[PDB]
């Protein structure tokens, strides 16, 4: 019945600011009895402070540790592109090991918009009456983005799906991807297929099907 | 050092019992560490399942009890879990690993990880299309190539380029679930020119289902 | 030794241990509300990624004789090692110019004792005035603060439960 | 990074500042050894500029005192090189290095070391054009080509092939000067028939002007 | 203050002769701080011998090492191409350290001939106003060898520039690069382009351009 | 790998030693191996040493140092050196007495 709660959750910062997290606690744990993993995507919780203060066979020095009651800490001397990720702080205490949330780091980069390209339908994927257009919005800053799948006109909801992806490494940009899924003979029903990118970027909304001769 | 791999099912239907596996190799799992099993769910939520250190039958599991269970097995040098009655809420990544503890220090070792997937629906192969620009240009500049994977089910399949040698500037989104069936997509990037020329294609892997295929872009 | 001296009279010169973690600090040899250590002792571990060579020289001008208080670290797990000092194999060195000794760790798995199942070994060097001390480790170096004096005189130590 | 790396700019305007810094890592310039400068001209003549050892602001520099003025930050661990005003006398290849003395022992550590370059014209990109055969061929045997760099400045670029895979049988002749550029060529030489075919490139790279780009053998059978 | 002088300066030998580098010293250095370095192109000097004559981590047996008073040595036991490069005698007694000027080592091998090819000016090149026509002769023996370049006819000098290169590592070959630049008019002046390569090798210089189409 | 018995009908005295290097290149650079080792014993005896690596203060210029060592074999033993670096072996054994002899710190002219 431990209660972990890491602070920001989700948060932020830029390449040489002093990042903080926090991770309180139901009840009070012995400082020798509380650490904190970094996970990486693709990964598994990678080690990162034992003993409330002490770095893992690996940990960068940038990285403080510290707690003393039912409330502990991490810290960064700096920031750095690599150190983006998210963190958790672990207890030993009593007896169900418990974890609590995370919190995830995103970082300080850019501001700037996105590259894309639409797509049409294979001839292997019509050859079975799917009609699948998909377009990528790869790079641009702010996590938050929004399409609109036009054809020849159109605002709300049809029949997309989409997926972002996590904060890049050396990029630390986004992408995300629509994808447009019809029959094949509503899809032989006009040639007309635009993607609409639409960005803190810029105002108008980068569009994308086919703007050419 | 000491190894630990997982092991077992990539799925199974709200009911069954589970019963994943770890193979460790450099520590007899009778000389010391609580040999543990943490997952995480979608979510991206870490929670403690248990142990049975070499303190024996020991297990001291969590407050699931109820099912979660666990073995060893000194020949073999090999521990294990059960939980039992699972259901869909149960799936997520299944993790193994062994802690060390000592008031002053500590020091893990954990694993790949398994997937499993608690779902009624079946294992079923996916379709590879390729996502060419074909038609109208637009270009001058850097070219992007798709090739997507649809239609498959239970997680997770593997995407490359040209066996792996194209690495950078590739976004595998995450597959979107729909009725039954995943659906995701790769994003390479070639020279602005550079392809055409060259040739380019994705590798598709479904361990589930044995399926490897790959389909080279052409315009 | 110490006792025949009659005086722990401290004198606390101050080393350069650039490149390595000062102050070190154990949940068993607390300081009031958290970890402590000894009050005569340092101790080093890695930098942030690292622990180099240490090669630090304290020479002795004073009329009379010195005695340095030190010692090196016994991790143990192999792994303990790495996660402190870095190198695998830790070595300490500590001389004179008539002097020398030197220790390695050994790694392994004692009791438990108080919490902690490593634990550390104590040494002793004297440098007479004129001649230098010298420490050289690359891990494991629980280093000294200073010299305590060494007096003569006629004193004793007692082992007793007769009250004062 | 764990030894020793030179650092500072490709160039200066005969008179100015020259100001190197290298990065030790891996002991405490504090901790023995003596740390030191030294260059070596274009004629290939390597000249002791002089050091500072553990010592501390010792320095202790050579015969050119004048200017050759050293420092280091004990904190950073790293140590620096001064050599005031400068001419295009000055001009040429600096090395940071620490050595280790002993009357019957020595050793030493050294670098990849920076080329600085005393003149007044202006760092200027360079442009990358590509050699191949095309036209006429005349094979049935290895096949050899080119890429060059011309138009460049100050010095030094750096040339390569698929990234580093190819290393053999490659030759990057000296670049030659001409009125306040460089322009050189790299050769590589893939097998007899083994090209048209796999893709080959020459990798560029002016540090001077952050330039990096390659330019695929496009062939032109 | 203190110069010192090595012999040869430049000089070769052959795989298994016996090879000897000296050292003068204006006045005399104790046995003990004079040192030998190995240096190879694009490196830099690499440690070789210490306290007079003892060889530094790694240098291999060949190499024996000596000298007394204001004159020392080097010393190969056979010679191999690979101990091809250049020497420098350090000398550390008093303190303005000195290295002199060092002693080269070029090596012997075959007599054989270059490999020529000739190149037309880059598409791009061109469209630059410029007109490369750059012509490769690679590893050939003696360092020696003179091109001209023909056009439709030509001996002397025009607006070419070359750049050998040093002792190859294995092949303890050369090569060699003059270059040929032009407006792109003056190229689109004809369309004749031989470049000639004349060697020791044989009598008749080697010619390549288009000897065919 | 050596070893040299003992005939005689008297105790053999061996006086040898271990070289102790200021870094680990003055090792490498003069043993090669990156770590010395050093054995001398016989069918009774045995002691082994491993160099310690290091910076002695400076002395008579050298900051590295030697540790002597010593082993006596009696009549009908062999003696067995083993060393893959550092060892700073013996030359020949030192004659045994009994006798009455001692030594003395002093001053005093003779
Ligand atoms: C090698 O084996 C020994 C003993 O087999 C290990 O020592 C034991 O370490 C455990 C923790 O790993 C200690 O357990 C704790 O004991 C206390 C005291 O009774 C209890 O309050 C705790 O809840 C927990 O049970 C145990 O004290 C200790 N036993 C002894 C006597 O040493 C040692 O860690 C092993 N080393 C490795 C690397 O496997
Ligand atoms: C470890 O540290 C010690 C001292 O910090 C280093 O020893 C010092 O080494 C230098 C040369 O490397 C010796 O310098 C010479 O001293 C004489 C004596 O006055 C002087 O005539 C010479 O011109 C020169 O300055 C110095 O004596 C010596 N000091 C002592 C007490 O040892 C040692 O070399 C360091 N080891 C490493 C590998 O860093």
């Amino acid at each position: 019945q431990i209660v972990l709660t890491q602070s920001p959750a989700i948060m932020s910062a830029s390449p040489g600011e002093k990042v903080t997290l926090t991770c309180s606690a139901s009840s009070t744990i012995t400082s020798s009895f509380l650490y904190w993993y970094q996970q990486k995507p693709g990964s598994s919780p990678k080690l990162w402070i034992y003993s409330t203060s002490n770095l893992a066979s690996g940990v960068p020095a940038r990285f403080s540790g510290s707690g003393s009651g039912t409330s502990y800490s991490l810290t960064i001397s700096s920031l750095e592109a690599e150190d983006g990720a998210s963190y958790f702080c672990h207890q030993w205490e009593t007896f169900p090991r418990t974890f609590g949330g995370g919190t995830k780091l995103e970082i300080k980069r850019a501001d700037a918009a996105p590259t894309v390209s639409i797509f049409p339908p294979s001839k292997i994927q019509l050859t079975s009456g799917g009609a699948s257009v998909v377009c990528f919005l790869n790079n641009f800053y702010p996590k938050d983005i929004n399409v609109k799948w036009k054809i020849d006109g159109s605002e709300r909801q049809n029949g997309v799906l989409n997926s972002w992806t996590d904060q890049d490494s050396k990029d630390s940009t986004y992408s995300m991807s629509s994808t447009l899924t019809l029959t094949k003979d509503e899809y032989e029903r006009h040639n007309s297929y635009t993607c609409e990118a639409t960005h803190k970027t810029s105002t108008s909304p980068i569009v994308k099907s086919f703007n050419r001769n | 050092d000491v190894h630990l791999q997982e092991s077992g099912p990539g799925l199974v239907k709200p009911s069954q019992s589970l019963s994943l596996t770890c193979y460790v190799t450099g520590y007899s799992i009778t000389s010391g560490y609580y040999w543990t099993w943490i997952r995480q769910f979608p979510g991206n939520k870490l929670e403690w399942m248990g142990y049975i250190s070499y303190d024996g039958s020991n297990n001291y599991n969590p407050s699931l009890k109820n099912r979660i269970s666990i073995t060893r097995d000194t020949s073999k040098n090999q521990f294990f879990l059960k939980l039992n009655s699972v259901t869909a809420e149960d799936t997520a990544s299944y993790y193994c690993a062994a802690f060390y503890y000592d008031y002053d220090f500590f020091f893990d070792y954990w694993g790949q990880g398994t997937t499993l997937t608690v779902s009624s629906a079946k294992t079923t192969p996916p379709s590879v299309y390729p996502l060419a620009p074909g038609s109208a240009a637009q270009t001058n500049s850097m070219v992007t190539l798709g090739c997507l994977v649809k239609g498959y089910f239970p997680e997770p399949v593997t995407v490359t380029w040209n066996s792996g040698s194209l690495s950078s500037g590739v976004h595998t989104f995450p597959a979107v679930l729909q009725s039954d069936l995943y659906t995701l997509s790769s994003s390479v990037t070639v020279p602005s020119s550079t392809w055409p020329s060259e040739t380019v294609t994705c590798n598709v892997a479904h361990p589930a289902s044995s399926t490897k295929v790959d389909k080279k872009i052409v315009p | 030794l110490v006792a025949s001296s009659g005086t722990l009279e401290f004198i606390t010169e101050g080393f350069t241990w650039t490149g390595v973690t000062q102050n070190g600090g154990s949940n068993a040899c607390k300081r009031g509300p958290g970890s402590g250590f000894f009050s005569r002792l340092n101790w080093l571990t890695k930098s942030g990624s690292t622990y180099p060579v240490l090669n630090v020289t304290m020479p002795n001008n004073d009329n009379f004789d010195k005695l340095y208080i030190w010692g090196i670290h016994h991790p143990s797990t192999n792994q303990e090692q790495t996660s402190l000092y870095v190198q695998a194999s830790g070595r300490v060195t500590v001389s004179t110019r008539r002097s020398q000794q030197t220790i390695i760790p050994n790694i392994g798995s004692r009791p438990w004792v108080r919490g902690l199942s490593s634990r550390i070994s104590i040494y002793w060097t004297i440098v007479k005035p004129g001649d230098v001390l010298v420490i050289n480790s690359n891990g494991n170096l629980i280093a000294p603060r200073g010299y305590f004096k060494m007096r003569t005189g006629k004193s004793s130590i007692m082992r007793s439960d007769a009250p004062i």
